[PDB]
């Protein structure tokens, strides 16, 4: 009914989808996806003249808007494709050649975490900038995560991401996520969807990839309340402890930091503030149920 | 008339009476009252015992009603005999030492209203007479006294009154008043230094 | 002082105050308490705020005030007067109602009386508004008139008592106690007239004041500081905040229930670099038609349970009839009223309650027949057609109920034997 | 209204020809973008399997909320035929219109396009200095020659002959003059997009004899090109249809490259304020506008007596009221121009007046009026006076031998609505024209 | 010299904003809101009247206040008659205290005000609170008089000794009782009595008031309460639940004795466990971690990029660096960035870009 | 506007009541 913004963030690390790679028996799969979302973004262009389009690549090193360009041409795709689909495409794959080459100099560098916290906060930002400036716009995040790859820490993508789901509740922005990997769910990025009324999808075969993003990723702000999404998953809006590592139904969080911890820390001490409690205090909970004698 | 119906809705009244212990207990009540958030309202004598000692200072004070000027009476042997003196030996004027008089008691009656300079008040002068006074009342007074105020109406008094208080309520900058207003000990050392 | 946990549960004119007025509240009593057996103190224990709330509701009082000033008369004249009032000024004057207890039962009716207090110059002396001789009055109430003096003085002795020496004014007068200069004009003088006794303006002055004392001592009922006020505060230090900092630490494993190198990494890139600049086919983004129909079957396999759960995602209409609902809400109600009891107890954590989680364990058996019961008694009544419903409305309270009984067991195992 | 209209025209057409205009991808992704959201959803769903889903799963896609707005997108999109509906296995499966589906997927991919959008001579010029100031102009000229106001360069006899041969501007040779209509002000009334594609409209209408699968292409390449860039130039028919557009200011040719202007792209979609007026209770117009069009069109309701560069004023009268109702105009289509050109100062005012008695009386909710009461009074009034006298042609029948027969021929002419008036005791009524020889038919039989 | 006037005044409005420290407060709070509702509220000075403005801004400093504090709670008290009413109990659903407050704008505000009844009300209700809970006391008075039964200063030294911290919002002058109880109830800080000065400077107090007080470092109530996260569930069929005892498609299920909850947060009808999700304690982090203030680069010193690094924006080009910058990652933002991500976000992109 | 016109011219109670016998019993009782 009314022009969507649709603010697309790629996850594209070497590492991340050499796994992919070596794990399956597909041999440049990113390419696929690369098309896959270029022919997306054509359709979301064409739903609509008046809606805009932009894209936040996650590399190794930071983030970068692949569009749209920065600071104000190699032929990738035929010159006979439409001229507003053209100015968006080859913009895209221009960019991703540039990212690749800069990342392909700096590929020796020892980057031990990911970048999707930044790129989702500053995707977020893109978005309020657009409606403000114009006077009327909606607004919607995509997320292309390649989960195949072996994560070291995910703890540290917590927070950030509760941050960008609170904006997104307070924006009415909803965030779609598509995971292409091993791992069926994603705890993190499924809370972030079925809190902002996302669509969070996984697949293991990148073939076929417009079938899902035509279907399930498609819809619009304007008929959001009308569309009943494809989701399957469901979460349990739990949170893992902070000194054992497991999901903790019932258990103790420090008034001081809202810090979750299963048992009680040892030495009577909060690990996180530093904090000591009340020995009289912590007694109680401690103490067994009561049973007749 | 009842008027006296309507201040009671809003604050007690304590009078000032001959009697110095019934006085007393009148302004011991009405600190009470001041304190505890009742409102109170204090009638008395300008040149009477309260004004000769007593002072109203933050809640105990806020605005003084100056009814009129405290002029002696005129119609008295002993005045009129010093009038006389006066004006024969030390050459004053008889209206000149009248005005004095009554303006001395009032700005007494006036200056029992502030401590610090944290302290905030307003000062209403009811008569007509006080016009063309302001010359007489002290300097720090004057300074403070404004030429639009200087013949006003109730309502507008009562306009500004609000204005003032509203204003006066808010809190304070500390740099509009690190070392204009008041001094540290560094403050001090550097306007002896300026001085000097 | 009484209110208090043990007095709120002790208070039972309170408990049957609020709950005749309050109806849900005695839906639920009538259940858990009269049929059930609950004990009174424990239905209340977990309601002690209510009854707390509803004791504040009556037991507050406004504040003293003049109420003969906002007496107002507005040839006859109307003059409006309500219960609250009469207790105001029965509270305010003392008198008034000395003259009320021992005259309205004797010799003259309460609307008498209060039309010759109005007439009578007792009000207009207790209004604070000089007498006049002129005005009749009323002959029965000016009998009290003396009585209101002794009274006054009686009070003035109330009052009075020494005073601080900072606004000690009769120490002014006394610091030099042989002055003698010109004695004061008649301007500086209480008023008098021609005979040379008082106009009587002085009292009425007096009276307001009187009347201002008494308000604020009867604020102070039942129910080094020289130097602190003297010192200018404004030249003092400024107030210095005293919140705690707190540094959050960050540092927490990770969740418990083929490596490659930057040789095959590089080649990789190499190998996507070369694709994209030689060639991009779009076209190729089209499926074989032999995985479009797997995609989509997947696809609508997920749509149809999402659809199914969004069709049903003011209570919501119902099958069964309105009997039978009623009576199934009013045994879950039952049900989980006592399993809140029994939790409670449960978890107290001392021993001393072991009775209590006894009887509470008991009763929560009797809510399992008391469950079968009606399951049994509906389905031979309705063939079945309801049972299944009847069992799906109260699935998860028969569960909660079960899971209870059944830990109680376990931990009596462990525990006893 | 703007989707309402080109879905209209398109769904009027036959589906035989349908087919064929869905053969250029050019023409599909304009059709495609005017559905409604539910039904672009469905298309793009479909476009990317090749398969056939049954309707059931499509239902079950809508909510229950959204149940009345899937049956409107399934009417919209088997009207146009673009859903093949096929009934097999005891199943009502659909499918999609092969041609539409590789249009779509040839332009969405890139796949070959037979340069439908054409081509680029990559031989820029400054648009806004001749392409904004060509079209402009151009579009004055011929809204000038629509309101009436004298102009030199008057309109080709392309668009004249549109003009008149449809029912906007209506012209008369024995009068030797051409004047407006009801429609030519509501044509003036609509924005800019819908004043194009009226045009447009009806020369699709009017071309007999060049496709009408042409037509589309032309028009939808058009709107797909983007202004401020060179086209090489194309069919037969395209080429003299290129010339006559550039009669509507919509392309500029040098005197072998076409330009497409502003226009161009306002095709396609959508995208003080000039035009507000302050109306007085002296039926005074103050009207913050500097532009001849609108001064034009004002010039019809009201009595202009002078004008300033940033303003024009002018005073309401009898006769300029009763000039512009003679023209057909409607006091609704007044006080809606009003309504939508009223002046900031004259909706803060009529805010605070609906605020004023909300407040006073906040429980009835009464209408927002902008402009004062009186003057919709007048105007009203004055089309009743217009609407004073009553005549209608026809006969009148009497002197009937029987009641009977009398009220059998008069509840005949009730029957079928051709009845204007009887009279029982003088056994006597009255037939309009139309129905007079029907009921001298019945009377005969 | 305008422009630059609104400079300089962009930069002193910065310099408060400079002063940030990571202060311990106390996310779980139990808030009374008592209202002024007597003689004195029908003044005309805020349109179109003291009882409708304050009314209507109760109501949305409730939404903000159940939006930015889901494990916290509200009762209601007035002020009517010189009788303090309550009119909403102790309890964590808004629309419960939204319906008290669309029910309370009828009545008409009348008689005196008695703060001495409303504290006595406001311990009565906070005393069955947890002792690692916050009470807190927040009172709209309007009046400039004070009608007691007993004695106020008695009732400040019960609130004192109950640890409960008052927060008053006058309308016209400072009352002397109010700046007694704001001072000697927050350990002589004080910035707790404000007193209004138009229309918008009352809704910025009502906000302020929104986010949670810091604690002092004497008052020491460390401790762990036990809660529990539940998981929702999807039925086919309608179910009883133990907290209305009402009909619902669905509800929560308390994992310590398997109840069903309508909605969240709440404490569990049956076994007295407070039942929260992880998104209620993710709210309140940024009040544990705030961003650290962002500083304008100097004009004298070289640029980094010519657009901003979050929103791909051209910086404007005239005499100030329209610039701001993050100490911990050095990346440069543009006016309109810096305001959302101090506002709205909470988390700077750079940092999060920036590997370690 | 009215141009449009035509021209002008010529139970509760047993549930107290159990609570109140309920109550008299609980006194009695107690006493
Ligand atoms: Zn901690
Ligand atoms: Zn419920
Ligand atoms: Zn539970
Ligand atoms: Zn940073
Ligand atoms: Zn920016």
């Amino acid at each position: 009914e009314s022009p969507s913004l649709l603010t697309v963030i790629i996850e594209i690390a070497p590492k991340l989808w050499t796994t992919f790679d070596e794990e399956g028996n597909e041999k440049g799969s990113i390419i696929k996806v690369l098309e896959a979302l270029i022919v997306f973004l054509n359709a979301h262009l064409a739903f609509n003249s008046a809606n805009k389009v932009a894209v936040i690549a996650a590399y190794s090193q930071g983030i970068k808007y692949l569009y749209p360009e920065s600071t104000s041409d190699l032929k990738i795709i035929n010159s006979d494709m439409y001229r507003r689909f053209r100015n968006v495409d080859e913009t895209l794959v221009e960019e991703i050649y540039k990212l690749f080459e800069l990342e392909k100099k700096q590929i020796e560098q020892n980057s031990q975490r990911s970048t999707l916290a930044g790129a989702m906060s500053a995707g977020l930002t893109y978005v309020n900038r657009i409606s403000k400036e114009s006077v009327s716009l909606k607004s919607r995040l995509l997320v292309l995560t390649c989960g195949s790859g072996s994560s070291k820490d995910e703890i540290f993508q917590y927070i950030p991401i509760m941050n960008c789901i609170f904006s997104a509740t307070k924006m009415k922005c909803p965030i779609d996520v598509v995971k292409i990997g091993g791992s069926k769910e994603s705890t993190f990025l499924q809370q972030t969807t079925d809190a902002t009324n996302g669509v969070y999808l996984h697949v293991e075969s990148t073939e076929g990839l417009i079938q899902y993003l035509a279907t399930a990723m498609f819809i619009d702000p304007s008929l959001r309340p009308i569309i009943v999404k494809p989701n399957h998953g469901s979460v349990d809006f739990r949170t893992s402890c902070y000194l054992t590592g497991r999901v903790v139904a019932v258990g103790f969080i420090c008034s001081v930091c809202l810090c979750v911890l299963s048992i009680i820390p040892p030495g009577n001490k909060c690990p996180a503030c530093d904090s000591q409690f009340d020995e009289h205090v912590i007694a109680k909970l401690k103490r067994k149920p009561v049973v007749p004698r | 008339m009842g008027i006296l119906d309507e201040v009671w809705k809003h604050k007690l009244i304590l009078v000032e009476t001959p009697d110095a212990q019934e006085t007393s207990l009148a302004l011991e009540t009405y600190r009470k009252a001041c304190s505890n958030g009742r409102g109170a309202i204090l009638l008395s004598v300008a040149r009477g015992k309260v004004s000769e000692g007593i002072d109203f200072d933050h809640q105990y004070g806020r605005t003084v009603l100056m009814i009129g000027i405290p002029f002696q009476y005129t119609e008295s042997r002993i005045l009129k005999a010093r009038l006389e003196f006066m004006r024969e030996n030390y050459r004053i004027r008889e209206n000149d030492f009248l005005s004095f008089d009554a303006m001395r008691h009032a700005a007494q009656c006036l200056g029992r209203v502030l401590r610090g300079k944290d302290d905030y008040g307003v000062m209403v002068l009811a008569d007509r007479r006080f016009s063309r006074k302001r010359s007489q009342l002290p300097k720090w007074i004057a300074q403070g006294l404004s030429d639009a105020d200087l013949n006003l109406s109730t309502d507008m008094a009562i306009s500004n009154t609000k204005q003032f208080l509203r204003t006066m309520a808010q809190p304070t900058d500390p740099k509009d008043q690190e070392g204009v207003s008041v001094w540290s000990y560094e403050d001090l050392i550097k306007h002896q230094n300026s001085r000097k | 002082d009484s209110l208090s946990k043990e007095k709120l549960l002790t208070n039972l004119k309170l408990q049957q105050s609020l709950l005749k007025g309050n109806k849900v509240l005695m839906k639920v009593f009538q259940e858990t308490v009269i049929n059930a057996g609950l004990p009174p103190s424990e239905f209340w224990s977990t309601r002690i705020p209510l009854l707390r709330a509803f004791a504040l509701s009556t037991s507050q009082k406004v504040g003293p005030y003049n109420v003969l000033s906002t007496i107002k008369p507005v040839n006859k004249v109307n003059v409006n007067l309500s219960r609250e009032k009469i207790l105001n000024i029965f509270e305010n004057y003392p008198i008034v109602k000395k003259a009320y207890t021992d005259n309205v039962p004797k010799n003259f009716k309460e609307p008498e009386f209060w039309a010759r207090f109005f007439s009578s110059k007792l009000f207009r002396k207790l209004r604070g508004e000089k007498i006049m001789q002129n005005d009749r009055g009323d002959v029965i109430i000016d009998r009290y008139l003396t009585l209101d003096q002794e009274f006054d003085r009686k009070d003035d002795d109330m009052l009075l008592h020494p005073v601080k020496k900072i606004i000690d004014l009769d120490g002014n007068i006394q610091d030099d106690p042989v002055v003698r200069g010109n004695r004061p004009d008649f301007t500086m003088q209480p008023g008098v007239d021609i005979n040379g006794n008082s106009d009587g303006t002085v009292d009425i002055l007096k009276g307001m004041n009187r009347l201002s004392e008494k308000m604020i001592m009867a604020l102070k009922n039942e129910y080094n500081d020289e130097r602190n006020e003297l010192k200018i505060d404004d030249l003092n230090e400024s107030y210095k905040t005293n919140y705690a900092i707190i540094h959050l630490k960050r540092n927490a494993h990770e969740k418990t229930t083929l490596k490659v190198s930057n040789q095959q990494m590089l080649q990789q890139l190499s190998l996507v670099m070369d694709n994209l600049i030689n060639k991009l086919d779009l076209n190729q983004v089209v499926p074989n038609n032999e995985v479009s129909n797997k995609i989509n079957k997947r696809v609508i396999t997920a749509i149809k349970i999402n659809a199914k759960q969004a069709k049903h995602n003011l209570e919501v209409k119902s099958t069964l009839p309105i009997d039978l609902l009623e009576s199934c809400r009013m045994l879950h109600t039952t049900c989980c009223e006592f399993l809140k009891h029994f939790y409670i107890h449960f978890q107290s954590g001392e021993q001393k309650q072991a009775s209590t989680v006894k009887k509470l364990y008991n009763h929560l058996k009797d809510c399992i027949e008391k469950l079968n019961e009606l399951f049994q008694d509906v389905l031979n009544g309705d063939g079945e057609s309801m049972s299944n419903t009847c069992t799906a409305y109260l699935k998860p309270v028969l569960n909660s109920i079960t899971l209870a009984t059944h830990k109680y067991d376990e931990y009596f195992n462990e525990y006893n034997n | 209204s703007l989707k309402h209209s080109v879905t209209q025209y398109l769904e009027e057409i036959p589906q035989q020809v349908q087919n064929r205009l869905y053969t250029s991808p050019a023409t599909c992704l304009a059709i495609y973008r005017i559905l409604p959201p539910l039904a672009k959803f469905f298309i793009m769903a479909m476009v990317f399997n090749e398969n056939e889903v049954p309707l059931l799963d499509l239902d079950k896609w809508v909510n229950s909320n959204g149940k009345l707005q899937f049956q409107n997108a399934i009417k919209s999109m088997k009207s146009l035929h673009l859903l093949i509906p096929n009934k097999s296995s005891g199943t009502l499966m659909i499918n999609l219109n092969p041609t539409f589906k590789i249009s779509l997927r040839n332009a969405l991919t890139g796949g070959e396009v037979q340069n439908s959008f054409g081509v680029v001579v990559e031989e820029n010029v400054v648009s806004l200095d001749l392409l904004d100031e060509y079209s402009a102009n151009k579009w004055e000229t011929i809204l000038h020659f629509m309101v009436g106001t004298p102009l030199a360069k008057i309109p080709s006899e392309k668009v004249l002959n549109l003009l008149k041969h449809s029912k906007l501007m209506e012209e008369v040779n024995s009068t030797g003059e051409f004047k407006i209509t009801n429609e030519g002000f509501q044509f003036l009334l609509q924005e800019i997009n819908s004043q194009l594609w009226t045009l447009l409209l009806q020369y699709l209408k009017m071309i007999e004899t060049m496709d009408l699968v042409d037509v589309l292409h032309f028009i939808f390449m058009l709107g797909a090109l983007e202004v401020g860039k060179a086209y090489k130039i194309l069919s037969e028919t395209q080429r003299i249809m290129l010339q006559d557009m550039r009669d509507y200011g919509l392309v500029f040719q040098k005197h072998s490259i076409f330009y497409p202007t502003k226009l161009a792209l306002m095709l396609t979609s959508d995208t003080i304020p000039d035009g507000s007026l302050i109306v007085e209770t002296n039926f005074k117009i103050y009207s913050y506008s500097n532009s001849p069009l609108q001064i034009a069109v004002l010039s019809l309701f009201v009595h202009l007596k002078a004008r300033f560069v940033n303003m024009v004023l002018g005073q309401i009268t009898r006769e300029s009221i009763r000039r512009a109702l003679t023209n057909g105009i409607t006091a609704d289509q007044i006080i809606a121009y009003l309504e939508t050109h009223a002046h900031p100062q004259m909706r803060r005012l009529a805010e605070e007046k609906l605020e004023k008695k909300l407040e006073l009386d906040p429980n009835c909710k009464e209408p927002l009026q902008v402009l004062p009461p009186t003057v919709v009074d007048q105007i009203r009034l004055w089309q009743l006076e217009l609407d004073r006298v009553i005549t209608y042609e026809g006969s009148l029948y009497s002197d009937f031998e029987t009641s009977q027969e009398y009220n059998l021929l008069s509840k005949y002419a009730q029957d079928i609505g051709v009845l204007l008036w009887k009279d029982d005791k003088k056994k006597k009524f009255f037939i309009s024209k139309e129905g007079n020889s029907q009921v001298l038919d019945f009377a005969k039989r | 010299a305008s422009l630059v006037a609104s400079i300089v005044e962009a930069r002193k409005k910065r310099t408060a904003k400079k002063n940030i420290t990571p202060y311990q407060r106390g996310i779980i709070r139990s808030l009374i809101l008592t209202l002024d509702c007597s003689e004195a509220m029908l003044e005309k000075d805020l349109r179109p009247n003291r009882h409708a403005m304050i009314i209507q801004y109760a109501i949305d400093f409730v939404h903000e206040f159940f939006d930015q504090n889901p494990i916290s709670q509200m009762g209601i008290i007035i002020m009517r008659n010189g009788l303090a009413q309550l009119v909403s109990q102790v309890s964590g659903n808004p629309q419960d205290h939204i319906d008290a407050l669309k029910s309370i704008r009828k009545q008409e505000p009348k008689g005196n005000p008695s703060l001495q009844n409303a504290l006595e009300m406001a311990r009565g209700l906070l005393l069955p609170v947890p002792a690692h809970c916050t009470r807190e006391v927040l009172i709209v008075f309007g009046s400039l008089s004070t009608t007691d039964p007993g004695d106020i200063h008695q009732t400040i030294d019960s609130l004192v000794s109950e640890k409960i911290r008052v927060k008053v919002l006058g309308l016209s002058a400072q009352v002397a009782i109010c700046k007694e109880l704001c001072k000697a109830t927050n350990y002589g800080d004080e910035s707790f009595y404000k007193i209004l000065l138009d229309e918008t400077h009352l809704k910025e107090l009502f906000n302020e008031a929104v986010t949670p007080l810091p604690v002092n470092k004497i008052n020491k109530g460390f401790t762990l309460v036990k809660m529990g996260f539940p998981t929702r569930i999807f039925e086919d069929t309608p179910t009883f639940c133990s907290c209305h005892s009402k009909l619902v498609y669905g509800g929560y299920f308390c994992p310590n004795c398997h109840s069903k909850v309508c909605s969240l947060p709440t404490v569990c009808p049956c076994c007295d466990l407070m039942l929260i999700l992880s998104t209620h304690l993710a709210r309140s982090y940024h009040h544990l971690m705030p961003l650290k203030t962002f500083a304008e680069v100097p004009t004298t010193e070289k640029f980094r990029s010519e657009d901003c690094f979050s929103c791909q924006s051209r910086f404007p080009i005239l005499l100030t660096s329209s610039r701001y910058r993050c100490e911990d990652c050095k990346q440069e933002f543009c006016v309109d960035c810096d305001v959302f991500i101090h506002e709205i976000l909470h988390n700077c992109p750079g940092c999060e870009s920036k590997p370690v | 506007s009215t141009i449009g016109k035509t021209a002008l011219g010529r139970e509760e109670r047993e549930n107290e009541k159990t609570l109140n016998d309920y109550y008299a019993a609980l006194a009695k009782k107690q006493a």
